[PDB]
């Protein structure tokens, strides 16, 4: 009969067979599908839901630091942060014989542990950190936040404390609040704790809560700040020959513009940092103040928008009703908010690695892989998701009849000219990437690497030299010594930016060549090509020529049946589940450039990279085949060591794949013949048959296959991939 | 202080993983076959 | 229904309706049912932080620490005794009004507003019975705990240990009469 | 609406209809509605007489101007003898002029301006905002006395002084120790005595 | 740089472009840009206490940021 | 908490019945066993714990009154029905009181008259007199049927 679970479905609750269990697991966070929802309960459940994240998310947090704390080696490790490995965590493995525990048994400690890779001893020890106590103190504290944003989700649930609807779209006030306070007191109170604590205890003195109160920051005293001689902040600064933690060489300035990177740590100052703190501060708090809530001055959103239609008629209605499609429509946020924070967080890979923020963190070189990996994949999975609920918006949440003429619209209008045009560019990007390939291979193959085709990339090389490079010697703006660029800035940034800049033992935008250009065509086309698949299937949600009707089905669904020739994977789902190989594969591609060319230039010969990024098979042979040598090594007939772990996660990853692959490759109509086999089977046996099934066995549907299929994928892929990483990375250095 | 013992990996690994997951198992497995009245 | 002596009857105010009900009350506590209500969680309580000391006593002296039992009161810590008080007695009395309050709407125990706190269920009135009983247990096991150690002065582990190894002898009888030898 | 503790009960005359009402009377000496609104007038200015005095204290301390206890003590560029003279005299005609404005309109006001307001965010949430706070800085003076009349100093240094040791330097373990210490945990069964016997 | 005479003049001057000014046009957008707080004030152009906070924070804002550019000495 | 058990016993569920004033039988049992007697049996062991020992000069308060011995012989003579250990080497004519000089090692008592020294009563004889009434009074506590 019906079951208990679901609770929010109760047609998937009458279900008998398997799928009523996957399909529940499945469609417990589609708040909108369940039984019985409206606006303002759906709002509700959301608003419970961000406060349960917040409080996983701080747990986590707390749980790092109370393990670096108690397993850890981070008081040994701020003494010789060169030559002392991190500690993430001990292991307590029953599996583990003899050589398992003297091969892990490393970095300093008295039994099995695992070296981190997270970088948070850098960030810890750049922010403040000194000893354990502290540690254990940001535990408890993160800890009892994370308890309290716990019961904060469970309180606004119960009646009298459950939001209304018309409070969650308050956009106006929610906006300004964001912007002055989430961003711009929290921006202010960070530089605070830098000024503070961070620049006092990377000076040699410590600061904490019992003594914080009694020592000034500055000599002065905030009476600059009052008097407006902020300048005198600057004054002193921490010199060439600082020490990281201790006073040798120590400045007094608690706000400067030096620029550059620290000569010993090799990472940003942490003056610099606290002052560009303190402007984005300002520029928050101040942007906080721009839209009307309850007292009469400022603006509205809905006015801005409707009055911004051109005259010509070129953009149609403009952005009129834009206000309430936004508004009203959860997907449309939420797909905006992912496209920022995909960008966001591509942005911080590159500014991280390039431009190094934590002490010692440019010398931790597997720190820097495997932020840089993590980043990027994390960036192109929230890619996906926020073309995925674009789609999502089109089919559940959009109007046409409110959206009458707008740029909305006029999308729709016009989407088979971009589909059109992403599909050349693509096209042209693959040709041309593919072909200079296969030509330089040829040429390396035929023995004549002159003949190869090598394009010199003019225009990023150009662009270093306007930031200030003279290796090319185009010599103007901030390269050419006699331009306005150059010398307004000599006085306050570009000294040390110029020698960080021009210095090639940095990752602070590196030389590149002909390599470099063709990696970049083959960025551009995963790109490109990502785009292509997830705006088509944003566009064509809504109906095409094969299913004019499409809005009608859902988001995701199976198919329209094999009629009109076959209707395989026509759903926009179906398009996000392509497009997931190609976010793979362009991360992928941007990942082993990332990783071949840095691994080049800490082994000290760039030139390898150089010669051999022209052709695919210096890829294959250069970079796969030279640099897993010793992590297929970890564990073989002649024993094992501490790289074996990295060896079992290369396999398990590689199975995972595989495994996906039959999800992907065989389809459900055999496996439920074959299923149907077995229960016949089971039915029919002696001493068995006794013991019944209490839900029927049936086949995994086909969007269900479609998902199973892509989480292996996705798991084998960045399980292979991070493990192969770390090691190689590891033994080399 | 907020040390554990040294003893708490040998009794909080077998707790997370064969107990906690047992138990966890057994009452989301009960829980699912429950009939509605 | 057993009675705690053989061949009388259980009183008419006690019936087998509770869980550890014996029928024994000589001095006719629980004549009225609120009483006996109120009489029944107090009991239960008392048993509750009767178990946990006992089993906290056990496990000190198990782990080896320095002081004993009766001395951990005096030991060093940080945040002294005269601090320790008003925040023990703060958040208690919180814990113990909110269990109150959710005592008078639910005749059950809980813990700040679950009432009743029984998380992954396994409740049952066999498990009742069991719970009055093993708290009758500590309870009677702590007041012998201090006894022990007022006229022994011997903790409950080294006490029982000094009993085995000479039965006839190290029992109330030898430490009541060789009271100056053991001071 | 919240009560002073987790299940009070409002003794029959502080139903809600006034602002920040959490049925706190137990003395029961606001039975008389004649009463209660003079008392609520006499909270609302002692509440703005503690709020700025205590600005004005914190203000002292972190200038470095003398404490706040020997500020009188100092010789400044007047008489005692004529500040007392003037201090009463311009009080008498403004606490006259104060007084007549609670007899026709019954809240506060300043000189001939009964609701005075001139920028004018005078507002239901605004009132009670003042007597939150006007109550929150009558316990932040008491306090301000009571840490200098046992530690003198001053009270951004007994905070300063707190965070030091705050497990070993606090009002428990000060001159008055045993007293506040009993006097919190009467405190602490004071609810339970209320909800006992009902 | 006198901190006073500029924080003061600064306020002062732009206090004077916001009611003498700036005061119609800001009206004026005020109106078509369309529970609340209406703040009646006794000036004569509806100069109330939110606009004077406005204009006498961008006025601060001015005169810090001169303070601070003069005080680099460049 | 005498002033605190004043204003409990006036509100509801707390207020006794008027049968409960009028049991004199129970109320009468309660006053001379346990009011008079228990009360008289603490007061004598307070004098032999501590007036005795502070007389003798030997400082005894609750931070040592668990690890001091009122007699050397450790609460053996009582339960072996010796009582008489209890009366043996009393206070001598020469005992200065509140000092070791002169002092003795009994604690129960019946010299009579008074101490050459302070012109008062022997605390070793007021401890016996006290234990002695507690007794009587215990005894005389169990002379109504209540229950």
């Amino acid at each position: 009969a019906t079951k208990l679970f679901p609770k929010f479905s109760q047609g998937l609750a009458q279900d008998p067979t398997t799928r009523r269990i996957w399909y529940g697991l499945a469609m417990a966070h589609d708040f909108e599908s369940h039984d019985g929802m409206t606006e303002e309960n759906l709002y509700q459940k959301i608003f419970a839901s961000h406060f349960g994240q917040l409080s996983i998310i701080f747990l986590w947090t707390s749980g790092n630091l109370f393990h670096v704390a108690w397993q850890g080696n981070f008081e040994q490790w701020v003494t010789d942060p060169v030559h002392i490995r991190p500690i993430a965590h001990a292991i307590w493995d029953p599996h583990f014989g003899q050589p398992a525990v003297e091969a892990f048994t490393r970095g300093g400690a008295s039994g099995p542990v695992n070296i981190s890779t997270s970088g948070v001893y850098q960030w810890w020890y750049t922010i403040g950190m000194r000893t354990n106590q502290d540690l254990y103190v940001g535990s408890v504290f993160l800890a009892l936040v994370s308890a309290i944003f716990l019961f904060a989700g469970w309180l606004h649930l119960q009646p009298n404390f459950q939001p209304s609807l018309s409070w969650f779209k308050d956009a106006e006030s929610r906006l300004n609040h964001h912007l002055s306070g989430l961003f711009g007191v929290s921006s202010l109170a960070w530089t605070g704790h830098l000024v503070h604590v961070a620049i006092p205890e990377s000076r040699g003195q410590h600061v904490g809560w019992d003594n914080f109160l009694s020592v000034l920051p500055h000599p002065q005293g905030l009476t600059p700040f009052f008097t407006g001689n902020w300048a005198a902040y600057a004054q002193s600064p921490d010199t060439a020959s600082h020490v990281f933690g201790t006073a040798q060489g120590s400045g007094q300035a608690i706000l400067t513009f030096l620029g550059g990177f620290h000569p010993q740590t090799q990472s940003l100052w942490l003056t610099d940092m606290a002052h560009h703190h303190l402007a984005i501060a300002v520029i928050f708090i101040v942007a906080g103040h721009m839209y009307r809530t309850n007292f009469g001055i400022g603006h509205r959103m809905q006015a801005i928008l409707e009055a911004h239609t051109p005259p010509s008629g070129s953009l149609g209605a403009g952005h009129k009703g834009l206000f309430d499609t936004v508004n009203n429509s959860l997907h449309f946020q939420l797909g905006l908010a992912l496209a920022s924070v995909g960008t966001i967080t591509s942005l911080v890979a590159q500014h991280m690695y390039s431009l190094p923020p934590y002490a010692f963190q440019a010398i931790d070189f597997t720190t820097q892989a495997a932020l840089y990996t993590h980043h990027q994949y994390i960036a192109g999975f929230i890619m996906c998701g926020a073309f995925a609920h674009g789609a999502i918006f089109f089919i559940r949440d959009y109007d046409p009849e409110q959206n009458k003429g707008n740029v909305l619209a006029r999308m729709l209008d016009h989407k088979e000219a971009l589909i059109s045009h992403l599909s050349w560019v693509s096209l042209f990007l693959g040709f041309h990437t593919l072909g200079l390939y296969v030509h330089n291979d040829v040429m390396q193959a035929f023995g004549t690497p002159e003949k190869q085709i090598l394009i010199e990339p003019v225009f990023a090389q150009w662009i270093q030299a306007a930031h200030g490079k003279a290796l090319y010697g185009f010599d103007f703006l901030l390269s050419s010594k006699t331009s306005a660029a150059f010398a307004n800035g000599q006085s306050l940034w570009l000294p040390g930016w110029l020698d960080a800049i021009n210095n090639n033992q940095n990752s602070l935008f590196l030389t590149i060549g002909p390599g470099d250009f063709l990696v970049h065509h083959a960025i551009a086309l995963g790109l490109h090509t990502t785009t292509l698949i997830l705006v088509k299937g944003a566009l064509d949600a809504r109906g095409s020529k094969l299913m004019p009707d499409k809005k009608d089905f859902g988001y995701s669904f199976p198919c329209d049946g094999p009629g009109r020739g076959g209707t395989c994977d026509i759903s926009a789902y179906d398009a996000f589940y392509l497009a997931v190989f190609w976010m793979l594969n362009t991360i992928g591609w941007v990942t082993f450039y990332w990783h071949w060319k840095h691994l080049t230039l800490w082994q000290g010969n760039v030139a390898q990279f150089d010669e051999s990024s022209t052709y695919l098979m210096g890829w294959l042979r250069d970079y796969l085949w030279l640099n897993s040598s010793q992590l297929i090594n970890g564990y073989n007939p002649f024993g094992m060591n501490s790289l074996s772990v990295w060896a079992w996660t290369f396999l398990f990853g590689h199975l995972i794949y595989a495994t996906g692959f039959m999800f992907l490759i065989s389809w459900r109509g055999y496996w439920q013949e074959l299923i149907e086999t077995l229960v016949w089977a089971h039915e029919k046996t002696p001493l068995a048959n006794l013991v019944y099934w209490k839900d029927k066995p049936v086949a995994l549907s086909i969007v269900q296959a479609r998902l199973v299929g892509l989480a292996h994928f996705s798991v084998g892929y960045i399980f292979t991939y991070a493990a192969f990483l770390i090691a190689s990375t590891s033994g080399r250095f | 202080p907020f040390v554990p013992p040294s003893w708490a990996p040998s009794v909080f690994v077998p707790l997370t993983g064969l107990v906690l997951p047992a138990i966890a198992m057994a009452t989301l497995f009960v829980y699912i076959e429950k009939e509605a009245p | 229904r057993p009675t705690w002596l053989p061949g009388l009857n259980p009183p008419a105010h006690l019936k087998g309706a509770l869980a550890g009900d014996n029928g024994f009350d000589p001095l006719g506590l629980g004549q009225d049912e609120g009483r006996l209500k109120w009489y029944a969680e107090a009991e239960k309580t008392n048993g509750r932080w009767a178990m946990m000391a006992v089993a906290g006593i056990l496990g000190q002296e198990l782990l080896g620490v320095t002081p004993a039992w009766w001395e951990a009161g005096a030991k060093e810590y940080d945040i002294p005794a005269q601090a320790l008080t008003p925040i023990e007695f703060i958040v208690m009395g919180f814990l113990e009004i909110k269990r109150y309050q959710g005592f008078k709407q639910t005749g059950t125990s809980g813990f700040i507003n679950s009432f009743p706190f029984d998380p992954a269920g396994m409740n049952s009135p066999s498990m009742a019975t069991k719970e009055v009983k093993n708290g009758r247990l500590a309870m009677v096991a702590f007041i012998g705990f201090c006894v022990q150690a007022l006229a022994t002065r011997t903790q409950p582990i080294e006490g029982l240990t000094a009993h085995l190894a000479d039965p006839f002898g190290k029992n109330i009888t030898y430490y009541l009469t060789h009271l100056p030898e053991t001071l | 609406r919240p009560m002073w503790y987790p299940g009070a009960t409002a003794p029959a005359h502080l139903d809600g209809s006034m602002l920040g009402d959490y049925g706190f009377d137990p003395l029961r000496l606001g039975v008389n509605k004649d009463n209660l609104k003079w008392f609520r007038e006499a909270e609302l200015t002692n509440g703005r007489w503690a709020m700025a005095a205590v600005v004005g204290i914190l203000f002292t301390d972190a200038v470095g101007l003398p404490k706040f206890w020997t500020a009188g003590a100092e010789k400044y560029a007047l008489d005692n003898q004529t500040l007392a003279l003037i201090e009463v005299a311009v009080f008498a005609v403004l606490e006259g002029k104060r007084y007549e404005i609670y007899k026709k309109t019954g809240e506060t006001g300043f000189l001939s301006f009964a609701p005075f307001d001139p920028m004018g965010m005078k507002s239901e949430e605004m009132k009670l905002k003042e007597l939150k706070n006007g109550r929150l800085a009558m316990l932040a003076f008491l306090g301000f006395c009571s840490q200098a009349a046992v530690y003198g100093k001053g009270p951004i240094e007994t905070l300063q002084l707190h965070l030091a040791d705050p497990g070993h330097n606090n009002i428990y373990t000060s001159s008055v120790g045993p007293e506040t210490a009993v006097t919190v945990a009467v405190l602490c069964v004071l609810p339970m005595i209320i909800e006992a016997t009902k | 740089l006198d901190p006073q005479i500029v924080i003061s003049g600064s306020t002062a001057a732009f206090l004077a472009i916001g009611r003498f000014v700036f005061l119609g046009y800001q009206r004026r957008e005020a109106n078509f840009d369309s529970n609340s707080t209406i703040f009646a004030t006794n000036d004569p152009a509806g100069f109330n206490i939110i606009d004077v906070a406005g204009w006498g924070a961008l006025g601060h804002a001015v005169g810090f940021a001169v303070l601070a550019i003069n005080s680099l000495q460049g």
